[PDB]
RNA sequence: CCUCGCAAGAGGUGCACAAUCGACCGAUCCUGAUGUCUUCGGAUGGAUUUGAGUAAGAGCAUAGCUGUUGGGACCCGAAAG
RNA sequence: GUCGAAUUUGGGUAUAGGGGCGAAAGACUAAUCGAACCAUCUAGUAGCUGGUUCCUGCCGAAGUUUCCCUCAGGAUAGCAGAAGCUCGUAUCAGUUUUAUGAGGUAAAGCGAAUGAUUAGAGGUUCCGGGGUCGAAAUGACCUUGACCUAUUCUCAAACUUUAAAUAUGUAAGAAGUCCUUGUUACUUAAUUGAACGUGGACAUUUGAAUGAAGAGCUUUUAGUGGGCCAUUUUUGGUAAGCAGAACUGGCGAUGCGGGAUGAACCGAACGUAGAGUUAAGGUGCCGGAAUACACGCUCAUCAGACACCACAAAAGGUGUUAG
RNA sequence: GCCCUGAAAAUGGAUGGCGCUCAAGCGUGUUACCUAUACUCUACCGUCAGGGUUAUGAUGCCCUGACGAGUAGGCAGG
RNA sequence: GUGAUUUCUGCCCAGUGCUCUGAAUGUCAAAGUGAAGAAAUUCAACCAAGCGCGGGUAAACGGCGGGAGUAACUAUGACU
RNA sequence: GAAGACAUUGUCAGGUGGGGAGUUUGGCUGGGGCGGCACAUCUGUUAAACGAUAACGCAGAUGUCCUAAGGGGGGCUCAUGGAGAACAGAAAUCUCCAGUAGAACAAAAGGGUAAAAGCCCCCUUGAUUUUGAUUUUCAGUGUGAAUACAAACCAUGAAAGUGUGGCCUAUCGAUCCUUUAGUCCCUCGGAAUUUGAGGCUAGAGGUGCCAGAAAAGUUACCACAGGGAUAACUGGCUUGUGGCAGUCAAGCGUUCAUAGCGACAUUGCUUUUUGAUUCUUCGAUGUCGGCUCUUCCUAUCAUACCGAAGCAGAAUUCGGUAA
RNA sequence: GGUUGCGGCCAUAUCUACCAGAAAGCACCGUUUCCCGUCCGAUCAACUGUAGUUAAGCUGGUAAGAGCCUGACCGAGUAGUGUAGUGGGUGACCAUACGCGAAACUCAGGUGCUGCAAUCU
């Protein structure tokens, strides 16, 4: 009467993207990933050996083990009062990195430079990020804007 | 005699209660489940590196 | 039988339509969903006046039947046949179920079939000449008096049934971007190709009067 | 099913621990013999008074049983033994299907 | 709670057997076979008996009822016919005939 | 804990314990040297294998709380054999 | 009812417990009989019922997962207490931001696929069906279907191009980044790469916010494993103080002020006193607090009076008020 | 909007009751006032945490801060 | 077993029982017999009653259905 | 006098043997029983856009099949439609054009696939060996299924590669006992050799109640421990059904909707019926009807006083105040 | 800037109809001896670059083109949705407060960009 399968409500999540079906593509094939990566799983309906659970879709780890097609992925799962390390062996097209991952580079890289010249003219570094501070005091010019009244409309029907 | 069945009431309290905190990371994690072809050279060139340390310590 | 439309008034499943999990259902009551001069054109028909909805609720399609009939009757008898067209803008989709030892196996047959409307959604139209407002407005009384729940009798202020209110149909025909179809019409896009543009609209590219 | 009479196989052998030749039987089971402990010591039970003392099998629910082959090398005489899946028929080396010749009803 | 009363013959000798069980209980349901053979000739009491192709099938008594006495006298006059004969449990047994 | 420093720190040694890679012992699967009574012996070397192991011992005895099991087993209670 | 026999009755004698005896009722067998009475095994067993003895202090639940001839019970994980131990050295969060993912629910769509579906318009010199024109027509004039083209009305838990909100994954460096060069039986055409390293550089912002009444770990063991209610989502049902789920909070286990009264609603959670201020609810009297102030509506020959909540609808009214 | 008709249940009967009609009803607004074991301040009791202290109690004496509901249950002191 | 007297007790031996000078071992234990072996043992035949096959018995237990066509009103069906 | 090495008797073996003895006679369940399997599984939905999630919710399916329908490689494009070609027509075969998949992929549903995962052809046996790791259900146990490697040996292909059965999600099974395969292995404990037996490593024989007892009833003669976790009264919530009353008004009523009725609808009330539920009660509320007796309601049968009529009178019908 | 070979993103590139292409390249094209493959030198295999052609393929342009992509203060702060109230309403449901926020529609623009190597009036 009742089923848990391996695939069991997987409908809309192995569905292909419209106009997007077939064959995938060669970057995804290209890419490189070494042992320390952080990768985002997302599974590829096309590929079916390989697949991942449904449980890990959409789901950020790091990578431990590259080998001849696979690569091995360690994700966090939460079951009861615990999470558990789980040692995910992926096939490449359903591993995707993480663009998040590549930002914080660029960023690390920026902070290095701004520390960088920071010390070359003996000026404090102010490296961390601030967030979105409140406002400033500010002048408006009433020249070419003139206030216009506005005014709640009537009730008219459309239909 | 029916009963009741499934409920999920409570049990978000009770993990909460003592949480959820940690897989408690490490620095040199486990190998169990890396390739052997290349664990099998890793074993070799810790070896190796070992040994050059050592002789160059004298 | 015959349970009462207050067992089954509110919305309260999901629509539940024939489909291929849902066979063995009775037809509905209602089979004639346009009455009049049905072969009218918009030109003929200016006013609209819509019958409209004030509850979410679930009206029966043998209510619908029953309101029908008798403003159809009404009006033919006063007005005669030819002066209103009357469209019914709800369709009998949703399959309601009766149940007929103790809860066990509870799951019923199907029982009749029931529209839902919403909130501001329009149940009857009728478009008619600028003279029989007043029959068009009783007639659509005797609707509301056969149905359930609150309704609301409103002017509609455009051409006929379909769209552009009367200022803006009467810029677009005398402008000659309107063509005359089976009880619709046919409108000219400046997004169309030239040739089928031509030789489907020529009073617009014209200097007719 | 259908499977041959003849299949190259690995070989555990130690002359020859590559693909070899193996001809296909069927494992039929042994005589049960009266000597084993369990069936002395089951007559020893069952001797005197007291009746039946182990139970006995009675709500068979299952029709089929696996095939197990039987596979003997042509060059070593090893044998081994490989496990096929629950099948109703099974011919060992039957005639080989036909791709889109004529039906005959 | 109900107990199901089984009457039934038995097919091969046609002998009544009855059976009486709770209706809850499981039944041994014989997988019987029936195929359709062409008869070539009946031999001293062993009908000959013929597949879609093979030829084998030489080893069911010709039925000694009146249904296989009338057999008999159709293929004296020829009048060659397909027979139906039913397999089960080890046994196989001529059942009826049918002209073709 | 030690050395320098009034310091904030810089370095050295780092018991217990934690993680990990090794090394050794038994089992399993291989590898099969000198000899050989010609079928024994098992050296040397391994291995996504495995153990309730080693890696400068911690146990023994008595007493106590609590928990377990068997005993009437917290007390009372059957129809029965 | 029967009353001279298949009669009644005394004494003696015989039959003894899975046995006797029975003109049969499972009757009778010492007030005991569908298996007597006595003693022993025996304090038989019980997942079931009842009871379970002094005080105070601190902490404090569960009715959920999996398996079991399992559903009135156990085992196991969870929740709790205690004993602690290693550090109190850069570690975390029932939270937010920034960056980056994932999803196919609400909505929406059908002149976008699938399925349903109302109505006309035009066309097919290709007869699908019924005709007519000279019984003729492998001919015209047609009706009528069907099909196509462009429109049109309404939908879909097991339809969908699109697609939210709320919940959800990861990251925010020192276990990090960069530069030269060491090992390897891995890898490469290769002094190329991969992994781990040596050495050197990286301070009044070691690289978002806020908090930390400490962080981490281990052992042991109790009770529990009948739940119930409320807001929102939702399934079956006509509906239910009905049956079953999801999130959260409560009651159980919880008094106190209010709802007259009430396990759950509102407020607020509790050592013992004093003073002050309030919450929810109130201020004619019962009853502590304005028969306060202000603007209007309503007269009921069934007025109305405060959430949960302890009922009222369709339809009417030259009653009155406003539009 | 309010009110009226629709509007019928069985002991006597319930805006809580009395009662209330420019209300003590309904809608909205402005203040004043009432009081909970809630909050604030103080005292005292206990527990926990951090500390200080080399003639009659050093598991003692003292200082500082926080907290205190509770069935099944666990532990401690009597 | 039925239950005075009077009258009668119909049909069915497939099932279940019961029974027999029915038939051949089809199956058939222990003991006994033969072959192989170094023996433990293994495999054969022979194999009693019984079971199976056959017959009888219902004042043994018991059972005793349908469906069509068919007669000058129609309707039913002596009949098939 | 009769029988006579027969029979009796003693011990084994087969049959028969409810005369007798033990024991059993599943679970879930809107009470239990019958029914069904929601008891081991799989797909879509419920399921509320991570995961999880219930009901005897909905729509279905499994206990099979295949030496090819497994593996590799190559050539081609499939449903469908149009135009054509003797017999030949709606449809037999052949072409051409269009043809994003509307076909097929063993089976239920979903997903996936176009120089293929479909259809034909060639070669094969990766449906192989040794154990480990990981995912799903999960206690992070087992079973099943699957994933990625390693050391071999192979298949295929020019090669890159692919292949550890079925394109993916289902297609299945512990201890004990029996049997088979492996090395030429260990033991039979006074010492040897052969058969025999017991071991180690991997399978099979099967437990469908599918973490796996060997199992028919009846009890109104019944018994015990319990249970209001659970049924048969009453009460309670609900009102489908029963009953009663409205709103609208096609029509009947000679014409005339509304004197009287009133179809198609639709809004309510009652607990005077039967349901639905299982909240109270199983250490007991005496469970139908009748007789007797009191009170209450009004949804008025009669009586009092009135209104309407298709009310001339008489009789009658509808309604009001009234219990 | 073309063209070829290999590609990346995979319709801004596709589809329908019509025009243009000087050079080179590509293509169509000619033959069956060999290797090879078919019912069939049509595909495939081989040989020549010669006998010819830009007719097609290909490339680019045009179309108030279909489609696709981007944007908008167009629709629309609408539908929907978190959180709150002793808010309203008999209910269905609705409004408000603090937040988030679509899709269709309308309108405007666009119709492949690019990497390596070789070759070209
Ligand atoms: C600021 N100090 C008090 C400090 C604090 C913490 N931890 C915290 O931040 C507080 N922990 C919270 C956040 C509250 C959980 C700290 O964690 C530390 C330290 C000190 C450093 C000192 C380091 C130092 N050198 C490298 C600059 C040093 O001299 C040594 C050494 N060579 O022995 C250290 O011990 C030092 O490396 C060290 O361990 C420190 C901390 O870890
Ligand atoms: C992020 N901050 C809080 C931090 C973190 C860690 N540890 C980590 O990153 C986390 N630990 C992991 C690796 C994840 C397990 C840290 O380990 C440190 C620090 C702080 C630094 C500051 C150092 C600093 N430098 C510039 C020399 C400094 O000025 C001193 C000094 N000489 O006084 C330090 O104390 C400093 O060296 C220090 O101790 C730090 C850390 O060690
Ligand atoms: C049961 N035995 C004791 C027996 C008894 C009788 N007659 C009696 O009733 C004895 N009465 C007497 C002593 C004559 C006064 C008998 O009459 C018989 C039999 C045996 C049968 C056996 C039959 C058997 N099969 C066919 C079952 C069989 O195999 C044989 C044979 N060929 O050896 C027979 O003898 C048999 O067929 C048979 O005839 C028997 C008797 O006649
Ligand atoms: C009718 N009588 C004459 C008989 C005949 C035969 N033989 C046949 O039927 C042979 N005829 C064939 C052809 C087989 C059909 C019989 O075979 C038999 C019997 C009867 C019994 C005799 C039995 C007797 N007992 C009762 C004391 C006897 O002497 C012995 C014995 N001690 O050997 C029996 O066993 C006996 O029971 C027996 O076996 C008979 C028959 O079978
Ligand atoms: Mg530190
Ligand atoms: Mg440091
Ligand atoms: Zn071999």
């Amino acid at each position: 009467g009742k089923s848990h399968g391996y695939r069991s409500r997987t409908r809309y999540m192995f569905q292909r993207d419209f106009r997007k079906h077939g064959a995938v593509h060669l970057s995804t094939y290209l890419k490189v990933y070494k042992v320390g990566d952080i990768v985002d799983i997302k599974a590829n309906g096309s590929i079916q050996k390989g697949m991942p659970h449904k449980f890990y879709q959409g789901k950020t780890g790091v990578v431990y083990n590259v080998t001849k097609s696979s690569v091995g992925v360690i994700i966090n799962k939460m079951v009861g009062n615990r999470y558990l390390e789980k040692r995910l062996n992926l096939r490449v097209e359903h591993i995707k990195h993480s663009k998040c991952r590549q930002e914080f580079l660029e960023r690390v890289k920026a902070n290095a430079a701004k520390r960088a010249e920071a010390k070359a003219q003996g000026v404090a570094v102010q490296l961390k990020r601030q967030p979105a501070q409140p406002r400033e005091s500010r002048i408006v010019s009433t020249e070419g804007n003139v206030p216009q009244t506005l005014a709640p409309v009537p009730y008219e029907t459309f239909i | 005699a029916k009963s009741k069945n499934h409920t999920a009431h409570n049990q978000t309290r009770k993990a909460h209660r003592n949480g959820i905190k940690k897989p408690k990371t490490y620095k040199y994690p486990s190998l169990k489940g890396v390739d052997p072809k290349f664990r099998r050279n890793h074993k070799h060139a810790l070896h190796g590196t070992a040994k050059a340390l050592a002789a160059a310590k004298k | 039988a015959r349970r009462p439309a207050r067992c089954y008034r509110y919305q309260k499943n999901k629509p539940y339509p024939k489909s291929r999990y849902n066979r063995a259902v009775p037809d509905s009551k209602i089979r004639i969903y346009d009455l009049g001069k049905k072969k009218a054109t918009v030109d003929e028909f200016p006013l609209c006046v819509h019958l409209v909805s004030n509850e979410l609720e679930q009206l029966s399609s043998e209510a619908l039947e029953a309101a029908r009939i008798c403003a159809n009757k009404y009006m033919t008898t006063v007005s005669g046949r030819d002066a209103f067209h009357l469209r019914v803008r709800v369709h009998p989709f949703h399959v309601l179920r009766i149940n007929k030892q103790g809860m066990r196996g509870a799951w019923g047959k199907p029982h009749g079939l029931a529209a839902r409307v919403d909130i501001g959604q329009i149940i009857f139209s009728v478009r008619t000449k600028d003279s029989n407002k007043d029959v068009v407005v009783e007639g659509l009384r005797r609707a509301r008096y056969k149905f359930p729940g609150q309704q609301k009798i409103i002017l509609s202020k455009k051409w006929g049934f379909t769209n552009l209110d009367r200022p803006e149909y009467l810029k677009k025909r005398e402008a000659g971007e309107v063509k005359d179809d089976g009880a619709f019409v046919k409108f000219l896009s400046k997004k169309g190709s030239l040739e089928n543009n031509i030789r489907e609209f020529p009073e617009y590219f014209a200097a007719q009067a | 099913v259908n499977v041959p009479k003849t299949r190259k196989t690995y070989c555990k052998g130690k002359t020859c621990r590559k693909h070899t030749q193996h001809k296909v039987t069927q494992y039929k089971a042994g005589k049960a013999s009266l000597f084993a402990q369990g069936k002395r010591r089951y007559d020893r039970k069952q001797s005197g008074f007291g009746g039946q003392t182990k139970p006995v099998f009675h709500k068979k629910a299952k029709t089929t049983k696996k095939v197990v082959l039987r596979l003997e090398c042509v060059k070593c005489k090893t044998r081994a033994q490989l496990t096929l899946k629950r099948c109703k028929h099974f011919e060992l080396g039957g005639e080989k299907k036909q791709k889109g010749q004529a039906l005959q009803f | 709670h109900a107990k199901v009363h089984l009457v039934a013959i038995d097919i091969f000798t046609g002998k009544k057997l009855e059976d009486l069980s709770p209706s809850t209980h499981n039944m041994e349901v014989p997988v019987v076979k029936r195929n359709e053979y062409q008869l070539l000739d009946i031999d001293d009491g062993f009908l000959s008996l013929m597949n879609m192709d093979g030829d084998t099938k030489d080893d069911v008594k010709a039925p000694e009822g009146e249904l296989g006495d009338s057999l008999q006298t159709a293929f004296d006059e020829g009048k060659d016919l397909m027979v139906t004969i039913i397999s089960a449990m080890g046994e196989e047994a001529a059942i009826s005939f049918k002209e073709a």
